[PDB]
DNA sequence: AAAAAAAAAAGGCGCGTATATAAAAGCTATGGAACGTT
């Protein structure tokens, strides 16, 4: 065991607590994107940290695309200021971790069919559909996306250890349903 | 009688009140006897094997449909037919003696 | 005309508003058919539909 | 697409196996007595 | 979900795609539903079977099928990209056997018959030719 | 003045890379004038 | 003989498949209503 499921992404929503002018942000801001016919969301991205700001008409701004919690936070604080840089009285309010997407590798194929027959209470392999396996640990509430290549993808989390602590309790089962 | 049926009457039952408000029914096709082995192969089925394993000496039926969409007005499996032994469609219908023996089937 | 132009660089400012996409690709080359490297190529284009 | 072959298949089979000439829903109203079991007691029989 | 449950329990090999060709399920909500249903039934309380079905669908003899059987049996112990959705591995083992033989069922017919990739077969065949060492019974 | 006056029809991005298709425009580049029939632009936002 | 053109595809990523979160903004459908309608 002892494999850290590296967070492949971290999501975070921050509310500006205001109401911008969506056309105004499109014309004035530089790293901004917003299309009415598709979805009324401002597509704002900053090069450092490289995340995306899912800014809606109601000031709900989502920070996605970082790999760590604070990068998804640091980008947000930059995100709010650049909105303030437009000329609005935006405010960095209501920051929260939304989701932590993460994957790992075990370097050995796993008997997911073995995982499914004994741990079918917990396993789900769809070789015809999904080359991984969905192993949802209740405590912590983490889903282990368990691939035949060994890719154990973990997400549905806002706690960094929750991804980590769940794996430490699941590797022996993969060694149970391993080949070599 | 059976040959007559399976050669003419079968068809002319179809080429009857067939077309449906449009769907057409065409040539009807009859296979030699086979079995759809449960979760597995389909293959020929000699009478002997049928008798021993309680199968049914039957053949599948296939008929050709033309779906027809109305357009401004103004092939297909179906069922499975049991086969009379030594009917024109049975494996034995023409076999000779030595084969019959090899099929474990009394001449 | 028949010339084919190819531009590739770094985008620092993209802006969309009422089917008006504005791109500013920094240090991008313009490949005529003679490739012209443009450090600052103002791109203003609308919907063609 | 979605043609119930089992209809014809099972219908024919059941009818033969019991001899109630009629419909599988026809229990007694179906004419019966056809399709016996080929007495093989003695070749001439 | 319950149909695949019944087939697996009674040892019947059935493709999600076959089941979906029976029923419009959108296959993704189907995946989630089968997952939850399997978990429910596990609370309420082996991939070789697919070979002969396709052997029949392609019209292949029984010695060919048992050659494929032994090939698939060694497939589990021949990681080295062994399975990763082993339906591809089954179909490539079938392709190995037919190429070992002289059967005019060239990849086009098998692919269009089994709704499989014409390329994943050769992707497997790449490692299969190296793996050829551990596949000769007689 | 290095201004591309065209019409975009296709821009596809995969998390780090642009793929912009521009059609039937006029580009003036540094004392030069150029008009294309197709333009395929692939920028890179850091 | 030799130039130039006309046109199939190969291979690569299309995105797309599923898998899993996490976010409410056009649209859907569910859910609620009781009063117009004979």
């Amino acid at each position: 065991s002892g494999i850290v499921p590296t967070l492949q992404n971290i999501v975070a929503t921050v509310t500006l607590g205001c109401r911008l002018d969506l056309k105004t942000v499109a014309l004035h801001a530089r790293n901004a994107e917003y299309n009415p016919k598709r979805f009324a969301a401002v597509i704002m991205r900053i090069r450092e940290p490289k995340t995306t700001a899912l800014i809606f008409a109601s000031g709900k701004m989502v920070v996605t695309g970082a790999k760590s919690e604070d990068d998804s936070k640091l980008a947000s604080r930059k995100y709010a200021r650049i909105i303030q840089k437009i000329g609005f009285a935006a405010k960095f309010t209501d920051f929260k971790i939304q989701n932590i997407v993460g994957s790992c590798d075990v370097k050995f194929p796993i008997r997911l069919e073995g995982l499914a027959f004994s741990h079918g209470t917990f396993s789900s392999y769809e070789p015809e559909l999904f080359p991984g396996l969905i192993y949802r640990m209740v405590k912590p509430k983490i889903v282990l996306l368990i691939f035949v290549s060994g890719k154990i993808v973990l997400t549905g989390a806002k706690q960094r250890e929750e991804i980590y602590q769940a794996f430490e309790a699941i590797y022996p089962v993969l060694s149970e349903f391993r080949k070599m | 009688s059976f040959n007559q049926f399976v050669d003419y009457t079968l068809q002319d039952i179809i080429c009857e009140d067939s077309t449906l408000i449009e769907i057409s029914f065409g040539k009807i096709y009859v296979t030699k006897p086979m079995v759809n082995e449960s979760d597995g192969v389909t293959h020929a089925l000699y009478p002997q094997e049928a008798r021993l394993r309680n199968l049914t000496y039957s053949s599948g039926l296939f008929v050709d449909v033309k779906k027809r969409t109305y357009e401004a007005i103004d092939k297909v499996f179906i069922g499975r037919l049991p086969i009379m032994l030594r009917s024109k469609n049975c494996y034995l219908s023409e076999a000779t003696e030595s084969d019959l023996y090899k099929l474990k089937e009394c001449p | 005309t028949q010339s084919k132009l190819t531009v590739k660089g770094n985008l620092d400012t993209y802006g969309f508003c009422d089917d008006v996409w504005t791109f500013i690709v920094k240090n991008c080359q313009v490949t005529v058919e003679s490739v012209i490297s443009v450090d600052k190529l103002r791109i203003v284009a609308c919907n063609s539909k | 697409l979605a043609i119930n072959a089992k209809t014809i298949t099972s219908g024919l089979k059941y009818a033969l196996a019991t001899g109630n000439w009629g419909e599988q829903k026809k229990a007694m109203s179906s004419r019966a007595g056809v399709s016996q079991v080929l007495n093989r007691y003695t070749y001439s029989s | 979900a319950s149909i695949l449950i019944g087939c697996r329990r009674a040892e019947v090999a059935r493709t999600f795609k076959e089941i979906q060709s029976l029923i419009h399920v959108k296959t993704k909500e189907f995946g989630k539903t089968l997952n939850i249903m399997k978990n429910i039934l596990r609370g309420k309380s082996q991939n070789l079977t697919y070979i002969p079905r396709f052997c029949s669908h392609l019209g292949l003899p029984m010695q060919v099928t048992t050659s494929a059987e032994y090939t698939a049996k060694k497939c589990k112990e021949i990681k080295e990209i062994a399975g990763k959705s082993p339906i591809t591995i089954a179909v490539v083992s079938i392709y190995l056997n037919i190429l070992l033989f002289q059967i005019p069922i060239t990849a086009a017919k098998v692919g269009q018959t089994l709704q499989v990739t014409e390329g994943t077969i050769k992707s497997g065949y790449k490692i299969l030719y190296e793996h050829r060492d551990k596949l000769v019974d007689p | 003045e290095n201004l591309m006056l065209c019409l975009y029809d296709k821009v596809t991005r995969t998390k780090a890379r642009w793929k912009c298709s521009l059609k039937d425009g006029v580009v003036t580049i540094n004392r030069n004038d150029y008009t294309f029939q197709k333009a395929q632009v692939e920028a890179e936002w850091v």
